[PDB]
RNA sequence: GCGCCGCUAGAGGUGAAAUUCUUGGACCGGCGCAAGACGGACCAGAGCGAAAGCAUUUGCCAAGAAUGUUUUCAUUAAUCAAGAACGAAAGUCGGAGGUUCGAAGACGAUCAGAUACCGUCGUAGUUCCGACCAUAAACGAUGCCGACUGGCGAUGCGGCGGC
């Protein structure tokens, strides 16, 4: 049984992509089958914000931001729980979940 | 003709020696032999003399290159090495 | 007096502090503006005494606690902060012990300037330690 | 070390956690202003309205 | 009963008129006709002859004097090259690493010519038969027919005798051990098929 | 069992004229022991500063290196090394569908002081753009990278360190590669990345001084 | 070693067949000494004594002279055919511009 | 890795733990250097290639798809026994080189037992050059060529026309 129309990895015209390696446990998987992810969090972990603004120095100070991209392999991306257990009919769609800042 | 189909220069040997001491002689020994491109005169006379020692046919100019070639692939490397620090720094 | 720099008290010193979280352990080394002269490098691994909790979020605090008392006491009074991660072939998310180093250095008396994160980055430099299957836990 | 002990009134209640149902997180505030507030968490009965003894004042808010 | 070839570089000499000649270990590249110079401002190039003070830090260096004045000793031999390492230009210190790898703290002004030596890579073509290391050692010394000791008397060796051809005693001995015992593995530290290169300093 | 920080003292190093404010901090050393004295002890400190606390107006984001060359006893003072952008910057400008181009050049001075410079740029995607692929062709890409070096060499090569570095405390060079690419793409982001000093000549104490005037 | 080479060695080809020229030494020894000679081009590979007096007549008569980047057997086949040359001179440039080039 | 200074006694690694590296001063921090691998972020259900595969800039070439064409020759064509070409990795042979990872191997843990997972050190191998081998889930698990048969929104390359 073919499970995936595309078989997982986003590929079409190609024999080869460059095989990545994974963040967490270090796997080596091809360079659009990772499962990816991008991370702009803040450094300064907010609830510590109002703790250094009185020790700052200066009164506009913006705090710089920190730049992570994660690519996982499929197996700890599951049990680090990034993707989830699907269902049949809602396979086809390639939308990313709500946002919802607060 | 058709003489031979696997072993050439080392056929002189024979029945001796083995066959991965004479499969090992024959790259050392066409090379060792052959007439190389002369680099100062453009012409195919290089006729290795005593080791170490090579020595062109017309234009009569030794070069002391490799063993059993002419160019030392360490010495293709340091020669393109070492012009590379004469220009960075400048010494 | 001979101990400290001399200057006055509306005005401060600036020296950069390596906040080092890494995981398995946490640095908190604190240094001049050169970079080069070591002022005190206390540890998390060095301040508890359990090999489980060498980057435990405790361990950084109160490492911190010390560093400060160090750091107030020679004479320094405002830090730059160059946050780090495990660096270039490993992996690069800093660890628990980078927020547990920073506000608890806050709190405890000090003046705060730059904070960076200046942690290496490689261009697919080296192979990495884990084999092609990775480690399988 | 010497730090002296802070007192504190809970808002809004968080839920149980632990896994056991045996604690519960306050999102305290340190009884100096209307600002300064940490989300910490107790065991226990809450009854918003109180006043509990922190014994230190920074620790941490819960994210796995 | 040498391998690497020997360029001879006449001088001109600036203390009487005359035309004196030397005999370089060749290093490689070099050709009949080529101006090779030699000082401590003479330009880097190949073949040329300089103090290593004055190169940087990593180039190729053969046959140079270990000790200054001496006029040409560390590695010499076909296809070999001591490379620098680390100038330090107070105490005039250096370091050069010798074709062992044993990395040698060295006077700065040792007179020391740029490449590696001709005549390199000899070690392997076979020698593949016993008539080219007759020729071989017939040129050198008198020691190419080298006997086994077990093979020999009592009288004439420490291993010799029995009736086998085994050795009875084992083959390591110490390093002050008398002249005529010291045969065999001289104060080994380790023996046997090595597994891996050197790993020890 | 002895105190080894109170056999040190504190200079303070200053940043050159060519900016405003000049206390950039104190650092300390060692006193002289014997053979180890102090004054070359610390000529070739770099320190890592930024320009608002270099300038009064000009952004946070870029720093400046500032090697040690001599020692004046208590006033320390550097010279110009190299700048960097601060990496929270440097990616936070790389974003997803707009292609960076890149070019980097060894070009010296009339001073010689023998500089290399990087930089880096950014596709602008339009205000009525509605595709988000904004991706530039590779020819495209070669030509804007031959026009970017053109630039900086007209800058640099043309004459000394001095007003090259003056040229990028307002960022003169990123400006003006900015204006004469648009032509072919147009771009946005457009800065100096990296400045790496490469020679150094002969260290006289003239132009030290000459630089830390007025 | 990429793009453009498509200036000296192409236009030396079309020279191979429309203008007239001389190879070898001492044929552009004799063209160069009595004036009909317009463009000597010296190869890498002829000593240095020849290098030097191929220039020093050049300077003579007020000619000009184009170093080759190439061997006299890279030189040789960019004439065209199969012969080694290391100094060739054109006396006339049919439809080429080899002297309103660079040089 | 190696210099040169700075400081201090642990660093390391794990679910824990140790084998290990450590005051003949390591880890950390700074200036330097050298070697050899490697081309991140930009990098996408984008492009190229017959396939294998292909990513730092600039530099001889040699080539190619397609578009545009009121160009020329006019069946020159499609598939193709025998037959050749290129073919990932691993492998074998010869020479350079040996940073990192690392079959085998050693040792520590874990276990009833661990010759396995985890840990440390690490050989052959990786890396380049010249010769061989001709296999892979060499997978779109679909031979190539030709036509016809629905729609819509796009992305890539040209060409034409447009506020
Ligand atoms: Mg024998
Ligand atoms: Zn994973
Ligand atoms: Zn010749």
């Amino acid at each position: 049984t073919k499970k995936r129309r595309n078989n997982g990895r986003a590929k079409k015209g190609r024999g080869h992509v460059q095989p990545i390696r994974c963040t967490n446990c270090a796997r080596c998987v091809p360079k659009d089958k990772a499962i990816k992810k991008f991370v702009i969090r803040n450094i300064v972990e907010a609830a510590a914000v109002r703790d250094i603004s009185e020790a700052s120095v200066f009164d506009a100070y913006v705090l710089p931001k920190l730049y992570v991209k994660l690519h996982y392999c499929v197996s700890c991306a599951i049990h680090s729980k990034v993707v989830r257990n699907r269902s049949r009919e809602a396979r086809k769609d390639r939308t990313p979940p709500p946002r919802f800042r607060p | 003709a058709k003489r031979t189909k696997k072993v050439g220069i080392v056929g002189k040997y024979g029945t001796r020696y083995g066959a991965s001491l004479r499969k090992m002689v024959k790259k050392i020994e066409i090379s060792q032999h052959a007439k190389y491109t002369c680099s100062f005169c453009g012409k195919t006379k290089m006729k290795r003399r005593a080791v170490g020692i090579w020595h062109c046919g017309s234009c009569m100019k030794t070069v002391a290159g490799g063993a059993w070639t002419y160019n030392t692939t360490s010495a293709v490397t340091v020669k393109s090495a070492i012009r590379r620090l004469k220009e960075l720094k400048d010494q | 007096i001979s101990l400290g720099p001399q200057v006055a008290e509306g005005e401060n010193v600036f020296g950069v502090c390596h906040i080092f979280a890494s995981f398995n352990d946490t640095f908190v080394h604190v240094t001049d503006l050169s970079g080069k002269e070591t002022i005190c490098r206390v540890t998390g691994g060095m301040k508890v005494k359990a090999d489980r909790d060498e980057s435990s979020p405790y361990a950084a605090m109160l490492a911190a606690q010390d560093v400060a008392q160090r750091c107030k006491e020679l004479g320094i009074t405002a830090l730059h902060i160059k946050l780090r991660a495990t660096g270039g072939n490993r992996t690069k998310t800093p660890g628990p012990g980078a927020q547990s180093a920073l506000r608890a250095l806050a709190r405890s008396g000090m003046k705060i300037g730059r904070i960076e994160d200046v942690t290496p980055i490689p261009s697919d430099s080296t192979r990495r330690k884990g084999g092609r299957r990775g480690r399988r836990l | 070390r010497v730090q002296p002990i802070k007192l504190a009134r809970v808002t809004k209640v968080l839920g149980r956690t632990g896994s056991q149902g045996q604690c519960t997180q306050v999102r305290v505030e340190f009884m100096d202003d209307t600002s300064r507030s940490i989300i910490r968490n107790v065991k226990g009965p809450v009854r918003e309205g109180d006043v509990l003894t922190l014994l230190e004042s920074e620790r941490e808010a819960r994210r796995l | 009963g040498r391998g690497a070839p020997l360029a001879k570089v006449v001088f001109r000499d600036p203390y009487r008129f005359k035309k004196r000649t030397e005999l370089f270990i060749a290093a490689e590249g070099i050709h009949t006709g080529q101006f090779v110079y030699c000082g401590k401002k003479a330009q880097l190039n190949i073949g040329n002859v300089l103090p290593v003070g004055t190169m940087p830090e990593g180039t190729i260096v053969c046959c140079l004097e270990e000790k200054p004045g001496d006029r040409g000793k560390l590695a010499r031999a076909s296809g070999n090259y001591a490379t620098v390492i680390s100038h330090n230009p107070e105490t005039k210190k250096t370091r050069v690493k010798l074709p062992s790898g044993s990395k040698k703290v060295i006077s700065s002004a040792n007179r020391a010519v740029v490449g590696v030596v001709a005549g390199g890579g000899r070690i392997d073509k076979p020698i593949l038969k016993a008539g080219r290391a007759y020729h071989k050692y017939k040129a050198k010394r008198n020691c190419w027919p080298r006997v086994r000791g077990v093979a020999m008397n009592p009288v004439e060796h420490p291993f010799g005798g029995g009736n086998h051809q085994h050795i009875g005693k084992p083959s390591t001995i110490r390093r002050d051990a008398p002249a005529g015992r010291k045969v065999g593995l001289i104060a080994a530290r380790r023996t046997g098929r090595l597994r891996g290169t050197k790993t020890v300093q | 069992v002895v105190d080894p920080f109170s056999k040190k003292d504190w200079y303070d190093v200053k940043a050159p004229a060519m900016f405003n404010i000049r206390n950039i901090g104190k650092t300390l050393v060692t006193r002289t022991q014997g053979t180890k004295i102090a004054s070359d002890g610390l000529k070739g400190r770099v320190f890592e500063v930024s320009l608002a606390d270099l300038q009064n107006d000009e952004v946070a984001f870029r720093k400046f290196k500032l090697i040690t060359e001599d020692v004046q006893g208590k006033n320390c003072l550097t010279n110009f090394h190299g700048m960097d952008l601060t990496r929270d910057k440097m990616c936070s400008m790389v974003k997803k569908w707009q292609t960076m181009i890149e070019a980097h050049v060894d070009v010296k001075t009339t001073d010689g002081y023998l500089l290399r410079l990087f930089c880096v740029g950014f596709t602008k995607k339009r205000n009525n753009q509605i595709r988000k692929t904004s991706y530039a062709q590779h020819q495209q890409v070669r030509q804007i990278r031959k026009k970017m070096m053109e630039i900086m060499t007209r800058e640099v090569q043309t004459n000394d360190l001095k007003e090259v570095v003056n040229k990028l405390i307002p960022d003169s060079i990123g400006k003006d590669i900015e204006k004469a690419c648009q032509s072919i793409y147009p771009l946005h982001d457009v800065f100096v990345r990296k400045v790496k000093m490469l020679k150094k000549p002969k260290f006289e104490l003239g132009k030290l001084m000459e630089l830390h005037g007025e | 070693t990429k793009k453009s080479l498509e200036s000296i060695n192409s236009r030396l080809q079309l020279v191979m067949k429309s203008g007239k020229y001389v190879l070898g030494y001492k044929q552009t020894l004799k063209m160069i000494r009595q004036g009909k000679a317009k463009l000597v081009i010296l190869a890498n590979n002829c000593p240095a004594l020849r290098k030097s007096e191929i220039e020093y007549y050049a300077m003579l008569a007020k000619t000009g002279v184009h170093h080759y980047s190439g061997n006299n057997i890279e030189l040789g086949t960019a004439c065209g055919k199969y012969y080694r040359v290391c100094t060739l001179a054109i006396i006339d440039p049919g439809d080429s511009d080899i002297i309103r080039s660079m040089p």
